[PDB]
């Protein structure tokens, strides 16, 4: 069905990301405002409007619900503040700043894992905040991770203690798998180089059980590269060449259908060679 | 709402039974489930999977008394074609849900061999279907059918009563902050209502408790 | 009156009185709890009461074999956990001791194996704290003022009481029934011989039958070999008095 939801902000948004049930919608734009929607039923209710940033908000991300209804927002005043619930009301129950530029993308950790907040700012550096209880958050910071800024941080589903991996794509023209070590410090494990520009969104797909990982990454430039791995090898194949910048890339539930909007203002779901749905 | 461009439905998730002591009757509803559906090859599937699910099958723990209706072509080769073609169609539901269905029911190096051989499941490949059974339990739980996901995960590989003072062996509420507690129903019904704890210490466990 | 479907050689009600356990002729005892039969154990029973629920839904059964079997709850046939089976000769009943006593059971065959379980989860293991030596009756008296009693029938009721200081205990007669004190102040005894007796012991016209006394010990239920279950109880003069009679056929 259709549920236009008046986003009813004081500027243009940047990202809608709706909770785990696909009940709750939250969406953050340039008015330094996150204000988290009730879209049960097909209404339009302000459950709370936060307001708590300096700058406007890049990116938002639903945390699971097995660790409580938590959400996270990246903004531009460099610093990553995580609303929680309180009876029934949402507050900011914890921020982060140990980044010294914008925090563009967050993406929580798989449920398995544990609750690990990855934060990719411009900066060039990597935090993961992972929740140790009683409302205290290790913050384990992978300097230097990209060359010029990480732009787009994303988890990768438990697959067989864990390892934790996670594909992060920066200005470096590159994309960064990191791999976290038996020690515990992260480290990158291979590095995967095939867009021309800045690499603005990483998604890996969500993996049903099939032995193959699959990364979907968009760049500046306007292509979408399609990584599987079938070993630690990458084969990318060019889903498509865009004719404006590509700004984000999704995965169906099922890692089947990829959503993938630009800056040419429209929304294209491609279904495998890849074609267009819409 | 794109759920008609995915491979996994609620419909078919809401409408499909789990019972570990008769297969074939969980087999047969399933079918009818997916005939409610509109979904034809699923229901060829099911009533494959019926018909190949019999009790009268069952694997003979001798290796020399018969061939193992695994090692028949309508038995693995089957199911693994069918868990080919639909990990093609990246249908998650109906490979969980098959693996699940057909593992229900599931000298020395030679009886290891044929204990391997009788398995409509391949032996080698456990953890690619207990990952297919997380991801649809992962699905399940994502659409709110925290029960499906439940009864669907159980086929992974991997004190005194205060009100009748008999003693509990089963499920029981505590109150953390007095202490006295029973059988679940036995405390359903006495605080469907009073809110003063039977044993009589005076704790309103009720708002001591719920939250 | 009703003859609800079921040779019952001895049915008895639990403590709630909800479940009946019955033993066959067939040396067979069913837990028949509209009373249908959720049950069935062939025994190793001439008698089969319950126990105390708090301590579980446990069954003894006295055999003729010289042994005194008990069925412990696992849920259905019940799995014998312990075996009462040291008694030399054939067990006459099996009647639990009461609750404030711990775990006990009498074997009263005249070996009185008073067998007593110090775990009660673990309930395996019999050990004869006490052994003295037809008809086994345990005292409900749950008083501090009122030592613990076990009485011994003889096919005639001594009442060995275990006493504090030394920590030890110390017409046919077919069935003797302790009726329940209620805060008594003296203990009503019912004992079946030749002709029912009653006594009070304060600190059919044929061979009678296993009598019994209900909840509260006032109504008495004493059966012979008329065939007839006579129903008894209390008079204004603090008597023992006939108040009716029920027919085994049911007419
Ligand atoms: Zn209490
Ligand atoms: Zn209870
Ligand atoms: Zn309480």
């Amino acid at each position: 069905v259709i549920n236009t939801v008046d986003t009813s902000h004081e500027d243009m948004i940047h990202d809608a990301q709706m909770d785990y049930y696909g009940t709750r919608l939250a969406t953050c734009s340039s008015d330094r405002s996150v204000k988290i929607f009730d879209v049960r039923n097909g209404g339009q209710i302000l459950i709370a409007d936060l307001r708590g940033h300096e700058g406007p908000v890049w990116q938002v991300a639903w945390a699971h619900p097995m660790y409580g209804n938590i959400l996270a927002s990246c903004s531009y005043d460099r610093k990553v503040i995580i609303w929680r619930e309180e009876n029934g009301t949402w507050e900011k129950s914890h921020e982060h700043a140990g980044h010294d530029s914008s925090v563009n993308s967050v993406c929580w950790a798989p449920h398995d894992y544990g609750l690990i907040l990855a934060c990719g700012s411009s900066d060039g550096a990597i935090s993961l905040l992972t929740y140790t209880g009683e409302g205290q958050w290790e913050v384990k910071k992978i300097n230097n991770a990209h060359t010029i800024g990480c732009n787009a941080v994303s988890w990768a589903p438990a697959v067989v203690n864990y390892i934790k991996r996670f594909a992060s794509g920066g200005c470096d023209n590159l994309i960064k798998l990191w791999k976290e070590e038996e020690d515990g410090q992260w480290k990158e494990e291979q590095k995967l180089e095939a867009h021309s520009d800045w690499v603005r969104d990483v998604a890996w797909a969500p993996s049903i059980g099939l032995p193959t990982s699959t990364i979907a990454s968009c760049s500046q430039d306007g292509r979408v590269f399609i990584w599987t791995c079938d070993s630690n090898t990458w084969s990318p194949k060019l889903l498509h060449k865009f004719n404006d910048v590509v700004w984000h890339v999704s995965w169906s539930i099922t890692a089947n259908i990829l959503a993938v909007s630009g800056g040419d203002n429209k929304v294209t779901l491609w279904k495998e060679q890849w074609v267009c749905i819409s | 709402d794109i759920a008609c461009l995915l491979p996994v439905h609620k419909s078919l998730g809401e409408l499909y039974i789990l019972n570990v002591n008769d297969i074939q009757e969980t087999c047969q509803k399933n079918a009818a489930s997916a005939l409610l559906v509109g979904r034809k090859d699923l229901v060829q599937v099911w009533s494959l999977a019926t018909v190949a699910t019999d009790l009268c099958l069952g694997p003979k723990s001798d290796p020399d008394l018969e061939t193992p209706w695994a090692r028949h072509p309508f038995g693995r080769q089957l199911l693994e074609s069918l868990l080919a073609h639909y990990c093609r169609l990246r249908d998650v539901q109906t490979l969980a849900m098959l693996c699940s269905v057909f593992e229900a029911q599931s000298r020395e190096r030679e009886r290891d061999q044929h204990d391997k051989n009788k398995r409509l499941l391949d032996p080698a490949n456990t953890q690619q279907f207990d990952d297919f059974k997380k991801c649809y339990g992962e699905i399940l739980y994502r659409w709110g059918l925290r029960e499906k996901r439940a009864e669907v995960l159980k086929f992974v590989s991997c004190f005194q009563c205060a009100i009748c003072h008999v003693a509990v062996r089963g499920s029981s509420n505590f109150c953390l902050t007095c202490g006295h507690g029973g059988h679940t129903s036995h405390m359903m019904e006495w605080f469907r209502t009073q809110e003063v704890c039977p044993t009589g210490c005076g704790c309103h466990c009720l708002l001591e408790s719920t939250f | 009156a009703r003859s609800i479907a079921a040779l019952i050689h001895d049915v008895s009600f639990d403590f709630h009185g909800r479940r009946m356990a019955t033993c066959s002729s067939d040396q067979s005892v069913k837990v028949w709890d509209d009373w249908h039969c959720t049950a069935s154990w062939k025994t190793h029973v001439w008698r089969v009461t319950w126990a105390h629920p708090e301590f579980g839904q446990v069954l003894a059964s006295c055999s003729f074999d010289r042994t005194a079997a008990v069925w412990e709850e696992i849920v259905s046939h019940w799995v014998k956990r312990t075996t009462l089976v040291d008694s030399r000769t054939s067990v006459t009943d099996v009647k639990f001791a009461p609750k404030h006593m711990g775990l006990m059971l009498a074997t009263c065959s005249g070996i009185v194996r008073i067998y007593e379980a110090p775990d009660v989860m673990n309930l395996s293991q019999w050990s004869l704290q006490h052994e003295i030596s037809s008809c086994i009756s345990w005292n409900p008296s749950s008083s501090r003022a009122h030592s613990p009693m076990i009485a011994v029938g003889s096919d005639k009721v001594q009442i060995f009481e275990y006493n504090e200081n030394t920590r030890k205990y110390a017409d046919p007669v077919h069935d003797i029934a302790f009726a329940p004190n209620l805060g008594r102040s003296f203990h009503i005894l019912a004992i079946a011989t030749k002709d029912v007796r009653i006594f009070t012991l304060k600190p059919h016209n044929s061979q009678v039958w296993r009598v019994s006394w209900n909840i509260t010990g006032t109504v008495l239920a004493s059966s012979g070999d008329d065939g007839c279950v006579r129903l008894w109880k209390a008079n204004y003069m603090d008597n023992w008095k006939c108040t009716g009679i029920l027919k085994g056929n049911g007419s």
